[PDB]
């Protein structure tokens, strides 16, 4: 939140109601066609109808592919699970690459659980059994519960007498009794009986506020991967497992099918609602041929999330092949399964707009001539480079007692720091 | 949504909540009550400086408060009414319509009843002096006050007040047919 | 207008008559034509002990300096008891 | 119409209450001792009524509690 | 049937216990130590009015108001903008 | 500044029926004994209920008050002395006294009362306020139309800003005594022999309409006709309280006959169902034209207001206060409110103050007196004995408005 990252200014796709892209809105400038295609992808995600649809962001470095993916993430909100990955992460030492891929697929499927609990909580004021003649016999056990709002008497089933003595409930104890099971749980002496002279900690609790009888709704957000991990290794075998290192395991398809069954049962019961989301794979050209081939099968699943790939490699040899060059480092078979969104280079004006928006987000005052100089630096060199000059030039200005960057500060910082091309020039000489 | 009332709002109103300690039991507030002791109260005579006679009534008050100035005496201040000499009347205030003793009676009543001219009119000695309307009393009083102020401000308009009261009387005395007529006009002209 | 026409005189001010709604005493609602002077008003009040809305109340000083809560009956008093509009709550 | 003439004739007669005359402002004055007396009287009368209501209700409460104590 | 009868007799007794007055007294802290406030949707705060005995006058700012006059006329002088010109 | 100051003052409200007395600050008179007293020509005075109800030879029943004003100052002194010694149990020179007075009390009578209170009882301070103002003060209202119907008069008294507008006082003779006379006539028509309870040694249960089976007390001394009439009046007033009812609208014979009868038992065991005549009797208070030019209570109200300033009539109609014992007849308040709402101008709001109980109706003047005497701001108003030294004639009329 508070610290400023390279994309901290991206607040979403600047689209209108008609789906057309504004020239500069929501922190994004240009890329209008790419932003409109990303908006159509957002509509695809929100439709929740489709599974395994793939889209490739493709274009030169620094054309906003990652910015566009994080803009899709901003548009979808915090409810939709958005799982970032980079292709270097598949090469784990604990598990095989295709397991890493499947785990990240299941991280992008969200499930929202809804629990509705009915509870009778209060300080115990009486525990009188109700004697009777059997057609000593008791037909009820009366419990009086007090809260800050008031007091209620309950006519509980006599069998609750076992749980009352098991919990060692006495007058002056805060307890709660759930409607469904009827089992009592004790949560301490009411703090109105605590003195400052006696020493106990866990055994005191404040008198409950609210009505004695309460209906609680508990909403929990989980992923299918969370359920997978939970059912794969539940938390003396526990002692050895916790002493030893808990490595990642190659979760079997059997468990995934069982969890699919359980989640479908929950969705039928109304307890849960699915929120399928997005897996973002940046630097996807770091995947090898085994990963791309597996992804063929992975994207054809009816359970898969929507996946967003990004590449900049151009016509490059596929990792793990020999001499198999591919249009993006991505084999043509996988490219036939993805829709491609092209990203294009920026004009000097678009670069100046991006530089200004970055200076605004970094909290930097930049003069007009300094902005023009930094824009022309960015038309040389790169956009990224010119943006990186903002804060060191601001610091140099603060040293010289200036509240705004002047052109001389940009010049001096440019003389101190060099880009990749100038350094290649120095290396060549 | 809210309720307004003076004394109480309805017969079914719940009783007021009075403050008191020991409502949560005496035992829990035992140490606080035992730690302190009450200040002494006295049945004591008090001077009321609003009274001109100097009579002494009695109070329940704390011992340290004995002899302190009576606080309710601060309320005592009368409505400002001018006073004129026989000479000032002879010079300025003479009116062939009004006797001097009649004007002095009017001003004494005004000082008695704080310019509540309905009460002055009720208490006005219509038997001894001439019969006066409340507009006549207001006219004479405000005329004299204005003249004395000028010799040593919204002026009164007797005619406007007379017309206002006459109109109100006419609107009041009309028969039920004559108010049914007006309400039927008010509802049909809409 | 004629015999009852309004004639302004210099250095004078006038109070307009009540026409839209008949007037009423200060201790009565503005919906009932009153001035609604707030010292008479009862509003929903919550106590600290018990932590429950006692319904419509007004703070009034008593004879001995004792601050008293007067309480007004309402048909929805039970709903206000279950409750947890202008609704006053005490604070330090 | 005829209703307009009826209204005009009432207004001529003064009997048209929609056009009542205003009230000339009395000269302003501060509150006298009697005004403060009547304010304090209204406050004391309120306190009397509420105290009587409280005593009646409290007596009823205590006696019904005693009767329950015997029962 | 005996249990149904006894539960109806119990509900009758509880109704009798509840018809009787619930509250007669409130704490000193609520009475004096804590002021009563209300906060609206805009964050503006209102303090609950306290009906106190009349306060002594410091100056002549305590202008008298005729409560019976206010039954027929409103308490504010007519503004000069809507006042008809001098006759 | 603060709450009202209590200076230990006494509040006396001596009406024609009962003498209401007590200490200021209380919400109810601690004593109310009948105003009628026993007199034996020597005179020996028997004043309170314990003494009045026992037969005595040559003892007459008299009242110090006549037309709402005290006539016999000896009996007035006797009542005051009895009140002090028996009920007050404190010296008269120790407590300030605030007494009520009739709306129409004469100046000479006020001077005589003040002279008695200061010379004889040696009280430290005194004040004399009107019953109507105190009735208004009991209700927290500084202005309004008091309607008082005791045993002697039915009176409308307009109060404005705590002052009785004496010009607007309208008084009618129809009151509790008129109802007592009407019940006497009804009993005479039905040939019921009114046997006061003091003459009954024993009685036996009899059916309705059956002749009374009662045994007369023996060794009974001769009694004056006044005392016998007073005892008969007592039983008739019990009947008035127990049986009579005001019709919710103008009395109709058929509707009255439809409504259920009410059973009353006389002291001698005689009992009867009183049918529709129980509604006819109170109708004289509202429609005197049917009684075998008096004004009805609603006409007394509407006449009294018409004599006040039309600036104040909105307030008078906006605060109607009903007081007096005779207003406790069943449905009297409802009928009065209905008639006033029917007769009131639509342009003015009419509201009858809702206090309808025995304490609030009969003791209202005493309650207002206690409220007034408990005010700190009122402590300026007292007439002191030092003031009586100079203005014994001058200030007594000027200090109490
Ligand atoms: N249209 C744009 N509007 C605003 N900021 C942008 C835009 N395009 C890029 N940026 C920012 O400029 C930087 C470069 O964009 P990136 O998303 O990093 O490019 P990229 O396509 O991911 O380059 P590669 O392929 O990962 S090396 C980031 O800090 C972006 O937030
Ligand atoms: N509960 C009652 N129901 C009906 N009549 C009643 C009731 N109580 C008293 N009365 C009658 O009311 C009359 C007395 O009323 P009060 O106002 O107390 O008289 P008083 O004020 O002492 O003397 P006056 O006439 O006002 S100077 C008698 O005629 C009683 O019979
Ligand atoms: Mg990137
Ligand atoms: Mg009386």
């Amino acid at each position: 939140t508070q610290r400023i990252a390279s994309h901290s200014h991206v607040k979403g796709l600047g689209l209108d109601e008609s789906g057309l892209a504004k020239q500069a809105a929501s922190g994004l400038v240009g890329q209008e066609n790419a932003r409109e295609a990303c908006g159509v992808i957002v509509e695809l995600i929100k439709s929740k109808k489709m599974a395994g649809r793939a889209v490739l962001l493709a274009g030169p470095p620094g054309t906003g592919k990652t910015a566009l993916a994080l803009a899709i993430a901003q548009e979808l909100g915090s409810k939709v699970p958005f799982c970032p990955m980079v292709g270097s992460e598949v090469y784990s030492t604990e598990i095989k690459k295709t397991e890493v891929l499947m785990e990240n697929f299941r991280r992008a499927i969200g499930l929202r659980i809804k629990e509705t609990k009915e509870v009778y909580e209060g300080e115990v004021t009486e525990l009188t059994p109700c004697e009777t003649e059997n057609p000593k016999t008791i037909s009820h056990v009366i419990i009086g519960l007090k809260t800050a709002k008031g007091t209620k008497q309950l006519k509980l089933d006599p069998s609750i007498f076992e749980s009352l003595q098991k919990e060692r409930v006495e007058a002056g104890d805060v307890i709660y009794i759930e409607a469904n099971s009827g089992a009592v749980k004790r949560q301490g002496r009411c703090d109105t009986y605590a003195t400052e002279f006696d020493l106990e900690a866990e055994e005191y609790v404040p008198l409950p506020k609210g009505d004695v009888h309460k209906k609680k709704e508990i909403i929990q957000d989980v992923t299918l991967h969370d359920l997978d991990v939970a059912n794969a290794r539940p938390q003396i075998l526990s002692m050895m497992g916790q002493l030893m290192k808990p490595k990642k395991t190659e979760i079997t398809d059997k468990l995934r099918g069982e969890i699919n069954k359980v989640v479908n049962k929950y969705i039928d019961q109304g307890i849960a609602e699915l929120v399928p989301g997005v897996l973002f794979v940046d630097e996807v050209h770091m995947l090898d041929i085994e990963c791309f081939t597996y992804l063929h099968r992975a994207l054809e699943s009816s359970i898969a999330p929507i996946v967003i790939f990004a590449s900049n490699r151009g016509n490059c040899v596929i990792r793990g092949t020999e001499d198999i060059t591919s249009p993006h480092g991505i084999p043509l078979d996988l490219l036939d399964r993805v829709m491609i969104i092209r990203t294009m280079l920026y004009t000097p004006q678009e670069m100046k707009q991006i530089i200004k928006i970055r200076a605004q987000t970094e909290g930097i005052n930049i003069s007009e001539e300094a902005l023009n100089h930094l824009g022309e630096i960015g038309t040389k060199t790169t956009l990224r480079y010119s943006v990186q000059l903002l804060t060191p030039a601001n610091l140099l200005a603060k040293i010289n007692g200036k509240d705004s960057i002047e052109k001389e500060h940009v010049e001096e910082i440019s003389e101190l720091f060099y880009d990749a091309k100038s350094s290649a020039k120095i290396l060549a000489d | 949504r809210e309720v307004y009332a003076l004394l109480y709002s309805d017969k079914k109103d719940a009783p007021p909540l009075l403050p008191s300690d020991t409502g949560q039991g005496y035992r829990t507030v035992k140490a606080k009550l035992g730690s302190k002791k009450v200040r002494p109260w006295k049945w004591m005579p008090f001077t009321n400086p609003a009274r001109k006679d100097g009579a002494m009534f009695f109070h329940w008050r704390r011992a340290a408060e004995e002899g302190k100035d009576y606080p309710f005496a601060r309320f005592n201040k009368t409505v400002q009414v001018p006073v004129y000499s026989e000479q000032e009347y002879q010079l300025y205030l003479h009116d062939d319509a009004w006797t001097k003793a009649e004007t002095d009676h009017l001003f004494d009543l005004s000082r008695r009843f704080d310019l509540r001219f309905v009460v002055i009119h009720d208490r006005y000695d219509h038997q001894q002096f001439k019969k006066r309307s409340v507009e006549d009393l207001k006219e004479r009083y405000y005329h004299i006050c204005a003249k004395l102020a000028n010799v040593r401000i919204p002026v009164f308009d007797a005619g406007h007040e007379r017309r206002r009261k006459e109109q109100l009387e006419r609107l009041y005395n009309r028969t039920p047919e004559q108010v049914a007529e007006e309400e039927y006009l008010l509802q049909e002209l809409r | 207008d004629g015999p009852f026409a309004f004639r302004r005189k210099a250095g004078c001010q006038y109070y307009a008559p009540h026409l839209d709604q008949t007037g009423n005493w200060p201790w009565t609602s503005p919906k009932d034509g009153g001035l609604g002077d707030v010292r008479y008003r009862y509003c929903l009040t919550t106590l600290t002990v018990p932590q429950r809305c006692i319904g419509f109340a007004r703070r009034r000083v008593g004879r001995g300096g004792r601050v008293l809560l007067d309480r007004a009956h309402s048909d929805y008093d039970s709903v206000f008891h279950h409750l947890d509009w202008r609704h006053f709550r005490p604070r330090t | 119409n005829q209703v307009h003439q009826r209204i005009a004739e009432l207004r001529k007669a003064g009997l048209w209450s929609q056009r009542r005359l205003p009230k000339l402002q009395e000269a302003p004055r501060p509150k006298s001792h009697w005004d403060y007396l009547l304010e304090e009287m209204q406050w004391m009368a309120t306190d009397f009524a509420q105290e009587r209501r409280w005593k009646v209700a409290a007596a009823k409460k205590l006696v019904r509690t005693v009767v329950r104590h015997h029962e | 049937f005996w249990n149904l009868k006894t539960l109806q007799e119990r509900e009758a007794r509880l109704r009798l216990e509840q018809e009787e007055a619930e509250l007669l007294t409130y704490t000193r802290e609520d009475a004096y130590s804590m002021e009563y406030v209300y906060e609206d949707v805009d964050g503006q705060t209102e303090v609950m009015p306290l009906w106190t005995p009349p306060t002594p006058p410091q100056d002549d700012s305590d202008i008298y108001l005729d409560s019976v006059m206010c039954l027929m006329y409103e308490a504010t002088p007519i503004p000069e903008a809507k006042l008809p010109p001098v006759y | 500044v603060y709450g009202g100051d209590e200076v230990g003052a006494l509040v006396f409200d001596i009406g024609s029926y009962t003498v209401r007395a007590g200490y200021a600050g209380e919400d109810c008179p601690k004593v109310d004994f009948p105003t009628a007293i026993g007199m034996v020509v020597e005179p020996t005075y028997y004043i309170d209920t314990n003494a009045l109800r026992v037969p005595r030879e040559n003892m007459e029943a008299i009242s110090p008050l006549k037309n709402g004003m005290v006539e016999d100052w000896d009996s007035f002194q006797a009542i005051l002395d009895h009140t002090y010694k028996m009920h007050v149990k404190s010296e008269a020179s120790l407590h300030p006294v605030l007494m009520s007075e009739a709306p129409w009390n004469t100046r000479a009578k006020r001077e005589k009362l003040t002279e008695l209170m200061f010379e004889h009882y040696n009280i430290p301070a005194f004040f004399l306020c009107k019953t109507a103002v105190l009735t208004a003060f009991a209700n927290g209202r500084s202005t309004g139309l008091i309607l008082d119907s005791g045993a002697t008069h039915t009176t409308a008294i307009p109060v404005h800003d705590g002052y009785v507008l004496q010009q607007g006082i309208v008084k009618s003779p129809l009151a509790g005594d008129f109802i007592t006379m009407q019940c006497r006539e009804l009993f005479q028509e039905m040939n019921i022999e009114l046997v006061p309870p003091y003459m009954i040694a024993s009685k036996e249960a009899v059916r309705e309409g059956s002749p009374a089976n009662w045994k007369r007390k023996e060794k009974l001394p001769q009694v004056t006709r006044s005392w016998h009439n007073y005892m008969c009046n007592c039983v008739i007033q019990d009947f008035q309280a127990s049986v009579l009812q005001v019709s919710d609208s103008t009395y109709d014979e058929q509707v009255a006959a439809q409504m259920p009868t009410v059973h009353y038992e006389f002291p001698n065991g005689y009992n009867c169902d009183f049918g529709a005549e129980r509604l006819k009797i109170p109708e004289g208070l509202f429609d005197p034209s049917n009684v075998k030019t008096m004004l009805g209570v609603s006409h007394v109200v509407t006449t009294s207001v018409g004599m006040c300033d039309i600036d104040i009539r909105p307030g008078l109609y906006g605060s109607v206060i009903v007081a007096g014992g005779n207003t406790l007849i069943q449905s009297f308040t409802d009928r009065l409110n209905r008639e006033l709402s029917q007769k009131t101008p639509p342009s003015m709001r009419l509201k009858l103050i809702a206090n309808n109980t025995t304490v609030e109706r009969r003791f209202s003047s005493w309650i207002g007196g206690s409220i007034l005497a408990s005010l700190g701001t009122f402590q300026q108003m007292w007439i002191s004995k030092q003031e009586y030294e100079e203005g014994g004639k001058q200030c007594v009329e000027r200090k109490c408005p």
